[PDB]
Formats: C-alpha cells, sequence, structure tokens
RNA sequence: UGCGAAAGCAGUUGAAGACAAGUGCUUGUCGUUCGUUAUAAAUGGCCUCG
C-alpha cells in the first residue's frame, strides 16, 4: 500500500521528443500488454511510440486525411489474444479501425484500415462518432465473447455497435442530455460475466443498463449534490485503462467518481447513495477522470487552466501535497493515461507534449 | 337518452377523459395542462371534485391509469408524465417522472395516446412522428 | 419537508438550476438568504429560489411571506448543496435571488422560468 | 335578399353596445338542459388542421 | 425471395432475390439496410466468419439466358465493399446448353420460369437437344491486338 | 404581463 | 414450333393419374406421368460516407 500523503515519483524523458506533435493531444492510450503508446489529435495522425523511458522512439505513424482525431484506443479481443485493433474517431459521421494483428504494426508496408459509417436506421439519433468507448460483451446464450463499440447519441441515446462487423445490437436511452458514460463488469460464475453501462445526466441521475439483457435499466440513482455533471468513471477493477487478458481476470470496480463543471469530484464506494468524499482541489470543469490500474490513485485534470491536475490517494481520499508543485510543468492538461503495469503516468497538453513519470511505489 | 348531469371540469377545455380501475374516479385532461380528478363513487348523477394535479404549460391530449395510484398523461410538448394519485401519500399529485419522446425536427411533436400494460408494468405511447 | 411549498419537480429543477448558473456568470445572482431579503425590500428580484433540505427549514420561511406581499414568485428546490454549486460557490446556498435587468443577455429564459413558477404557484 | 340575410344576423346577434354599455341577451334554460354545451372551436379546429396537415399529403 | 440466411446470433436476417439488392433485416426493430445494385440476382447468401466479418453472396446474371453465369462475391461486413469478386469467362451462346434452366420467378418470362413452367421447360430443353437439328451454340468473341485481352 | 400572455399563447400553439 | 428478312409463309396447343371445392355427378388445379416440332394482384421499389 502506497503512503497516504507522500508520493515517490521521478520524471523521465518526454515521449514525443523523437517526433513532436503539431497540435494538441486529444487522447492517450496504453497497449494492454506490449510497451506501446498511442497518440492522436487534430494533426490527424496516429503516432505510436515504443515506451522505454530512456529513448521512446516512434514505431510508426498513420495520417488520416480529413479525420481530426478526438479520441483513440487500443483493443485486444478478450478471447483471441492474437487480435489487436485500434479504434479512432472524430467530429465526423464515420469511425476508423486499424487491425494490428499478425505483422501489420511494424513489418507490413501498408495499413489495413476500414471505416465504420453505417448505423442501420439509427442515423437520426447519432450525429458524430467522436465520443466512444470499447468494452467486452458476453453472449450468455452462446457463451461467446465479442467486443462492442459504444457511442453518445444526440438526445440521451447510446448506440451500441459490434466491434468488428459493425452491426448495431441494441440501444439505450436516458432523459435529458447524455454527458458521459462508463462501463463496469460484474463476474457471475466461472467464465461468466455481465457488462453494465453506467450513464449520467447533467442533473446527476445515473442509469444502469444491463447490456447482456438488451440494455434494460437495472438501477437508477442520483449523485448527491450533483449539478452540471461532466464526467463519470469507475475504478478498482477491469476497465478501458486496465483491460483484462482472460475471462478469469475480470474484476468488479469498487470506486466510482463523478466530475462536475464546478471542479468538485464526488467519490462513491461501489461495494440513494451517500458519497464517501467530495474532492474540491480543482476549481474548473473536470475534463479528465482516471484511476490507477489497481484503483489506489485517482487523477483529476481540467483543461480550463494550466497545471490543473491533482492525484488523490484512496481510500484516504487525501490529495497528495508534494506533487504537483509550482515547478512541475503540466500546462493545459488535455489527456491522462495510466500504464496497465509499471506504474507510469503520461499527461498531454495543448502544446503537443506528452511528458512521462514513474510511480516508484509500483 | 338525455343528459343526466352536466358538470363543469372548472379548467381548460377538455381533450381527454379516463376512468380508474375501481371505477370510482375520473381523470380529465385539459388544454391548460391541468389534470382534474373527479369523484363519482357518490352515486349516479353525483359528480364531485377530488383533487387538482400540478399545472404545467403543455396540453394533456390523453390519459390512462395504473390501478388507482398513478395517472399517465401524454402532453402536447412531446413528453409523457406520471402523476401520483395515491390517497394518504405525501407525494400526492406529485409528478414523479417525465419522459421526452423523439421530436420531429421541423414539426411540433404530440403524444396522442398512452396506454398502461399491467402484465409487463410498461407504458406504450403513440406520437405524431 | 412538508412546509416547503411549492417544491420544484425533477424536470423543473434543471431549468431552475440552469438559469441560476448563467445569472452567476453574468453577476445577476444574489445568493444567501440575507441578500434575498434585500432584493425583495428594494423589489429588484424576478423570483427567489429556496432549498427544502435546509435544517432547520424555517430560516427561509420568512422569505415567502415577504414574497406574496410583493407579488414575487418563489419556488423550492430539493437540495441546498446543489443550489450553491449552481450559484458557483464552495458552500451550500439555501436561498438565492435573480436581479432585475431587462437589458440582460439571459433575459428571455428567466421570464420563461418565471412563468413556470407562476403556474406552479 | 342580402338585406334579409343581414336581418338574420341582427336577430342572431345576442349582444349590442349602448354608449359605454354592452347588453347581452339571456338564453333559455331549456336550451342548456336538453343538449350539452356547444364545443369551443379553437380547441377542436386545431385537431382537425393537424389531421389535415400539408406534410401529410392527404391529397 | 431466392436466398434467406440467419445471422449467427439470430438478430439479423439476410435476404436476396430478383431485386438485385441484398437486405439486412434488423429483427429487434424490423429495420432494414440495403446493399443494392449488385451485378446478379442473389442465388445464395451467407454469413461467413466467427464474428460475421464477411458476407458470401452468389450472383446469377440472368440477362444471359443461354448460360447460367455465376459470380461469387465476398463482402467486408464492416463497410459492405467488395473484398473479393470471382468469376470465370462469361460467353453468351446463341441457344441454351446441356441442362441450364432459368431461375424460378413469380411469373414465366423470357429471363425466368414460373412454378409450372419449370418441368415443361426442362422436358422441352431436353427434347430440343435430342430431336431438333439446329444446334448452333456459337458465341462471338474478340481479341485485342495491343493487349491480347 | 401583457407579453407573457403572448409567450404563453405562442408556446401552446402547434408550430407547423 | 419449323423456315426465313426484320416482312411474313405453314403448323400446333392432346391423353392419363392425383388432389381440392361444389352438388355417384360438375368445375378448377398439379415442386405427377405419356405423347406432339410445338393476365397479375400478401400495401409489397434500390444504403450511407459534406
Amino acid at each position: 500500500l502506497l503512503p497516504p500523503k507522500k508520493l515517490d515519483i521521478v520524471r523521465l524523458k518526454d515521449a514525443n521528443a523523437s517526433h513532436p506533435s503539431h497540435s494538441a493531444i486529444q487522447s492517450l492510450s496504453f497497449h494492454p500488454s506490449k510497451p506501446l503508446l498511442l497518440t492522436g489529435g487534430y494533426d490527424k495522425t496516429l503516432r505510436i511510440y515504443h515506451i522505454d523511458g530512456k529513448t521512446n522512439h516512434l514505431v510508426t505513424s498513420l495520417h488520416l486525411v480529413g479525420s481530426p482525431i478526438q479520441t483513440c484506443t487500443f483493443y485486444t479481443s478478450l478471447s483471441n489474444q492474437n487480435q489487436q485493433n485500434i479504434f479512432t474517431a472524430g467530429r465526423r459521421r464515420y469511425m476508423h479501425s486499424w487491425d494490428l494483428s499478425l505483422e501489420n504494426l511494424t513489418h507490413s508496408q501498408t495499413a489495413k484500415i476500414e471505416k465504420f459509417s453505417r448505423l442501420y436506421g439509427h442515423e437520426s439519433t447519432q450525429r458524430s462518432f467522436e465520443n466512444f468507448k470499447v468494452a467486452h460483451l458476453q453472449n450468455s446464450q452462446t457463451n461467446s465473447v465479442h467486443g462492442i463499440v459504444l457511442l453518445q447519441g444526440n438526445n440521451g441515446w447510446i448506440n451500441i455497435l459490434h466491434s468488428t462487423s459493425g452491426l448495431w445490437l441494441m440501444g439505450c436511452k436516458i432523459e435529458g442530455v447524455i454527458t458521459d458514460f462508463c462501463i463496469d463488469y460484474q463476474p457471475i460464475s466461472r467464465g461468466k460475466f455481465r457488462t453494465i453501462l453506467i450513464a449520467v445526466n447533467a442533473y446527476g441521475e445515473v442509469w444502469e443498463f444491463d447490456l447482456n439483457k438488451n440494455g434494460h435499466v437495472i438501477r437508477r440513482w442520483k449523485d448527491q449534490g450533483g449539478v452540471g455533471i461532466t464526467k463519470i468513471q469507475v475504478g478498482g477493477g477491469t476497465t478501458t485503462t486496465c483491460p483484462a487478458l482472460q475471462i478469469s481476470k475480470i474484476k468488479q470496480n469498487r470506486w466510482l467518481a463523478v466530475g462536475s463543471e464546478s471542479g468538485f469530484v464526488n467519490l462513491y464506494d461501489r461495494n440513494t447513495p451517500t458519497p464517501v468524499a467530495a474532492l474540491d482541489q480543482l476549481t474548473t470543469t473536470i475534463s479528465n477522470l482516471q484511476f490507477s490500474p489497481d484503483g489506489q490513485i485517482l487523477c483529476m485534470a481540467s483543461r480550463a487552466v494550466k497545471d490543473a491536475l491533482r492525484l488523490v490517494h484512496l481510500p484516504s481520499c487525501s490529495v497528495f501535497s508534494n506533487w504537483p508543485t509550482s515547478g512541475t510543468p503540466l500546462g493545459k492538461v488535455t489527456s491522462v493515461a495510466f500504464s496497465p503495469s509499471g506504474g507510469l503516468l503520461a499527461v498531454g497538453n495543448e502544446q503537443g507534449k506528452v511528458r512521462l513519470w514513474k510511480l516508484n511505489h509500483y | 337518452g338525455l343528459p343526466l348531469r352536466n358538470y363543469d371540469c372548472n379548467s381548460g377545455v377538455i381533450w381527454s377523459i379516463s376512468i380508474n380501475d375501481s371505477q370510482d374516479k375520473l381523470s380529465v385532461g385539459c388544454d391548460n395542462g391541468t389534470v382534474v380528478l373527479i369523484d363519482i363513487s357518490g352515486g349516479p348523477g353525483v359528480l364531485e371534485h377530488d383533487t387538482i394535479l400540478m399545472r404545467q404549460e403543455a396540453r394533456v391530449l390523453t390519459l390512462a391509469w395504473k390501478k388507482d395510484d398513478f395517472v399517465i398523461g401524454g402532453c402536447s410538448d412531446g413528453r409523457i408524465r406520471i402523476w401520483s394519485a395515491q390517497k394518504n401519500d405525501e407525494n400526492m399529485g406529485r409528478l414523479l417522472h417525465t419522459m421526452k419522446v423523439d421530436k420531429a425536427k421541423k414539426e411540433s411533436t404530440l403524444v396522442w395516446s398512452v396506454i398502461y400494460l399491467p402484465r409487463t408494468d410498461q407504458i406504450a405511447s403513440g406520437d405524431s412522428t | 419537508n412538508p412546509k416547503a411549498f411549492p417544491l420544484a419537480d425533477a424536470a423543473l429543477t434543471q431549468q431552475i438550476l440552469d438559469v441560476v448558473q448563467q445569472a452567476a456568470n453574468l453577476r445577476q445572482l444574489k445568493k444567501g438568504a440575507n441578500e434575498a431579503t434585500k432584493t425583495l425590500n428594494r423589489g429588484i428580484s424576478e423570483f427567489i429560489i429556496m432549498a427544502a433540505d435546509c435544517e432547520p427549514i424555517e430560516i427561509l420561511l420568512h422569505l415567502p411571506l415577504l414574497c406574496e406581499d410583493k407579488n414575487v414568485p418563489y419556488v423550492f428546490v430539493p437540495s441546498r448543496v446543489a443550489l450553491g454549486r449552481a450559484c458557483g460557490v464552495s458552500r451550500p446556498v439555501i436561498a438565492a435571488s435573480i436581479t432585475t435587468n431587462d437589458a440582460s443577455a439571459i433575459k428571455t429564459q428567466i421570464y420563461a422560468v418565471k412563468d413556470k413558477i407562476e403556474t406552479l404557484l | 335578399k342580402t338585406k334579409k340575410r343581414k336581418t338574420l344576423k341582427n336577430l342572431r346577434k345576442d349582444s349590442v353596445k349602448r354608449g359605454k354599455f354592452r347588453v347581452q341577451l339571456l338564453s333559455t334554460t331549456q336550451d342548456s338542459k336538453t343538449l350539452p354545451p356547444k364545443k369551443e372551436s379553437s380547441i377542436i379546429r386545431s385537431k382537425d388542421r393537424w389531421l389535415n396537415r400539408k406534410a401529410l399529403n392527404k391529397g | 425471395v431466392l436466398s434467406l440466411s440467419f445471422s449467427h446470433d439470430g438478430s439479423y436476417l439476410l435476404s436476396g432475390g430478383w431485386e438485385k439488392v441484398m437486405s439486412l433485416w434488423q429483427l429487434e426493430t424490423n429495420s432494414q439496410q440495403f446493399l443494392p445494385r449488385l451485378n446478379g440476382i442473389i442465388i445464395d447468401c451467407q454469413v461467413l466468419g466467427p464474428q460475421g466479418n464477411y458476407y458470401s453472396l452468389i450472383l446469377q446474371m440472368t440477362e444471359n439466358n443461354s448460360n447460367s453465369d455465376y459470380q461469387f462475391l465476398l463482402l467486408n461486413a464492416s463497410d459492405l465493399t467488395s473484398k473479393l469478386s470471382i468469376n470465370g469467362p462469361l460467353p453468351v451462346f446463341n441457344s441454351t446448353i446441356k441442362h441450364i434452366q432459368q431461375p424460378i420467378s413469380a411469373m414465366n418470362t423470357k429471363n425466368s420460369n414460373s412454378i409450372t413452367s419449370l418441368n415443361h421447360s426442362k422436358k422441352k430443353q431436353s427434347r430440343k437437344l435430342i430431336k431438333s437439328r439446329r444446334q448452333d451454340f456459337t458465341t462471338n468473341v474478340e481479341i485485342n491486338p495491343i493487349n491480347k485481352n | 404581463t401583457d407579453r407573457s400572455k403572448r409567450r404563453r399563447f405562442k408556446r401552446k400553439q402547434f408550430k407547423e
């Protein structure tokens, strides 16, 4: 267990010194197993960097003309470990995928790229693919597992598409404007787990859908004292930042954090709910909420002002004091990423800088 | 074949009328978005007022009930609304929830009909779209 | 909280908690019970918002009596911590008042909210 | 003939303005009791136009 | 309708027929998406993949009544684009050959056979190939001097 | 008040 | 259907079996056969990527 108030960190070289980015860094992603980083932005380029902490050379670059990058993520099939995919999107009515399986990543001369652009009659509900997340869905009736791509609708709509074929499976709706959503996995038995979609409205009502049962609502509750909610995240188990490799590795998240425009971060224990703590160390809208892979550290960052990044120890809910400092260079934080292992924190800014740190405790 | 009793709802002009499960109370939807509950258990020709549910700015085009406890109403603002009709409940008349239907972009959206499904505890709604 | 009446409902509170937010941005929000009392006496309030979850609730119960005297609409919201957050502060706000300004850039929806409160009353 | 028609409207007219006054005729009690009251039109005419909207193309 | 096939999960139904259009019927809502414009009417249709990544389709090109012209299309299900189109040479003979029969349609036409018309047409074709003496079965073909195509 | 009647009147009318 | 030009010149469209309907009899049919060169009509129309 890491210390409550003292955090032992050392800075390393920046990632993009090998190849700088010409625009802001809209998102970051760690490869689940390989030591690789994904960066994307309005430069329209998916620059991937081999992270080692002493060189961080660029492996390959892929420019996508006319596709400003708002988010990007690695994907590995939960069953077929050989399968590797990258999904990226922007303010567009289509989504790109890139297969990294076999020799595509490094050796192959050309990149196998495909475009998702078909919603199968639900085109009205969706205007852009920019906000999306990838999760694992278990078909209980057949016991097969496959990926799902989740999207944000125009009016409280959540469109769920098939990861590879791109088929539309089911749709979830909430009242009011959908702001953010997050995914939690609940194991049932050996080889069996259910996926739960958590969605939150600006007011603070939180919907819980059972995607294994046609996305039916299973629980409804409100964030206490929540207004102007901006982001939602879960921690303490499997998730996008900390994906699983096999079925047995599936684990439920014990932490749930709610952002707001006011700069408060409300924290809940997943084990109307009453919050454990109401973090207040940021005074601008919460633009990033992310946990450490083990769920022992929560990072909140805001893009409104410079150096607006804090780390919370859990379950103490006490913000670390030694860091960040005034001399710590963070700038306008716009992206945050935790390594699945090795306790490495990566932070991007508007200047095109990915700067790297090591959690000495891990 | 003559009007036995003429009763004024005492509200905006009526769009819809519905009767409860116990057949003792009538719910009446108005142009002014007021839903008036009229008691009729007194006897034939005896119509009496029970309660007024809160006032909202959309018309009430349709009404149906869930047993004797809740009143579901489709509104001209493209929204479905549940009112609590329970006696002995602090949430009496209380608009527990609001649903919004998908709205035609260039056109006003109207919830013309709503019906309750006891077996599945579901509400089925028909809209102008 | 029986006496808090009328109490805005789940849909309504957003339109209430929405308008207060911009009013704070535009400096058209008087926040805290004592400021609300000032605005009624000077009659510079469109309407007043109170929080029902207050303890002990009566503290704001003087404001309504002043309200109908001046024919100013008023409404209750369920949560006070929600209100202060909407006001734009780090402390729960029990009562807030919107300042009268016909030249404001947020002018329309305030009166749209005012009408809904009037219907609620 | 048009004079005859205008004569009907005067008979139909149930209220007239006298100086600052307008006096209103009082209908019989039976007319109210035998039949239900007249429909208000603005409430009903709205439904009919909606059912006969152009975009529908009732044609 | 000539080809019907269920998806692996059963949530989608693939249909194809004389319309030259493949239809994805979305069964939770009975919505439908269309991949029209295909070269031939759809004799067969299938989902081919562990995860339904590709569709395999069989096209007929009924315009050539002399011969049955089969074309096999493998489509990427993600974007419904031709991953692989396969066919042989497609000569148009003057008359029908061996046991080529037109596909079934709602009514008997020049390019199709009705329900009753199938047996009579088959017998007539066999007896034409046996008793009749005009057996040209000759096709025009051309060769390109510059490219030899 | 006079305007608010118009706003209420305009809002209730169906928009075609 | 044969021949021929594209115009046209000649020649065909039978029999058995089974089923259904109506009333042993009548009519209509055939993913039945033998022989001759031999109207339709279940409201049901074509994707998206500026």
